[PDB]
């Protein structure tokens, strides 16, 4: 199941508008938007979330007319595994609860596997043999990633290629869902039919999703207890002291704490 | 299972060396970075040097040349060798460990060690 909600996207003839429609649809299934803090929606709390509400599926197709279906965890927007035909593969979980939860995905698939690696960027970068800094994003990279995921089960994709493919999907789908800024970066690449690696503004934002989510949620009025350092496109560092500059940048936060009074507005 | 950070090597010193060290224990699935920050009374907490996985060490301007960070990825230890210390470097020094957990990067902090110059 695969009775979880499914959102479809194809790279074939993809446009700025079709990509925007897709990311907006993904956000809509990740969270109801009923929990908002300082104008920014929060994903559902993992604690107490029923398994029938835990995942959504993204069915990706490309020009080669190959399809794969990614599973995303609504509590963190991240890719946890995928199905291609009669085989499904999952990142290695870190805890029993997550290991148990993924058994509820793709339950009719003939062949199920857990990868001998986790899906966090450190691990995927190590396997890929490159950092996010050197892995190009765009419609072209996504097209290739879909083919690579598709050919993995039959022995046709080596692990470093597979890891690179996951890094591409994760940033173009999960990180784009989490951040309007990164959705915008991907829109620009599609607009100009361009492939290019993410600059430091994107990578530091990705890394900081957790600490930004904590800083915003722990604030009564949106001012941070401690500033958080981000980077500009040219790599220079700056400090963020409150939520205001982040409202146009972050689309969704991971649940970190119950809302202090007034933090809902 | 809970991450613990144990800091060593603080103390009193005078202008012109001192070495800090931190060892992490507990369930560590993926350590993205280990580093050292510092905070003086009446000032914000600030980065001194950080060693992110797979990348060059990142030093604050004031640490360039003077300080050297050293991370042992296998052992989850990080040390900071400081030379040419000034009174302006007086602060509480904190070890920072950044761990990927459930696909989110979480910060953890040592209890802090006083350095007085
Ligand atoms: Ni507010
Ligand atoms: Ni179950």
């Amino acid at each position: 199941p695969k009775q979880y909600p499914i959102i479809n996207f194809t790279t074939a003839g993809a446009t700025v508008q079709s990509y925007t429609n897709f990311i907006r649809a993904v956000r809509g299934r990740l969270t109801t938007g009923a929990d908002v803090r300082h104008e920014i929606p929060v994903l559902p709390n993992r604690v107490g979330l029923p398994i029938n509400q835990r995942f959504i599926l993204v069915e990706l197709s490309n020009h080669a007319e190959l399809s794969v279906t990614l599973a995303l965890d609504v509590t963190n927007a991240y890719v946890v595994g995928y199905r291609a035909g009669n085989s499904a593969y999952f990142f290695h979980p870190d805890n029993q609860e997550d290991a148990e939860a993924i058994t509820h995905l793709f339950t009719d698939v003939q062949n199920r596997y857990t990868f001998a690696f986790g899906g966090n960027y450190d691990r995927l970068e190590q396997l890929a043999g490159n950092l996010r800094e050197n892995i190009e994003l765009g419609n072209g990279p996504l097209e290739e990633a879909i083919s690579a995921l598709y050919y993995y089960s039959t022995g046709g994709t080596q692990l470093p290629t597979l890891a690179r493919s996951f890094i591409i999907c994760i940033q173009m789908i999960s990180e784009a869902a989490r951040f309007q800024y990164i959705e915008g970066e991907m829109r620009t690449r599609i607009r100009y039919n361009r492939r290019s690696a993410p600059d430091p503004s994107v990578i530091t934002l990705e890394n900081s999703w957790g600490r930004l989510s904590t800083a915003i949620q722990e604030s009564n009025q949106g001012a941070f207890a401690s500033p958080i350092q981000l980077q500009r496109r040219n790599g220079s560092k700056f400090s963020v002291y409150d939520v205001s500059i982040l409202i146009p940048i972050i689309a969704l936060m991971v649940y970190r704490c119950a809302p202090p009074p007034s933090s809902q507005f | 299972a809970q991450l613990q950070l144990v800091e060593t090597g603080g103390g009193l010193v005078q202008a012109g060396s001192l070495r800090l060290s931190c060892a992490a224990s507990g369930s560590i699935f993926s350590m993205h970075a280990m580093g050292w920050f510092r905070q003086a009374p009446g000032r914000e907490r600030e980065l001194v040097a950080v060693a992110p996985t797979g990348r060059p060490s990142d030093y604050a301007d004031f640490a360039k040349g003077r300080f050297t960070i050293s991370r042992d990825n296998a052992k989850n230890t990080v040390s900071l060798q400081m030379h040419s210390l000034e009174p302006e470097d007086t602060a509480v020094y904190y070890c920072n460990a950044q761990l990927w957990e459930r696909y989110v990067l979480n910060d953890y902090w040592g209890q802090g060690t006083q350095v007085t110059v």
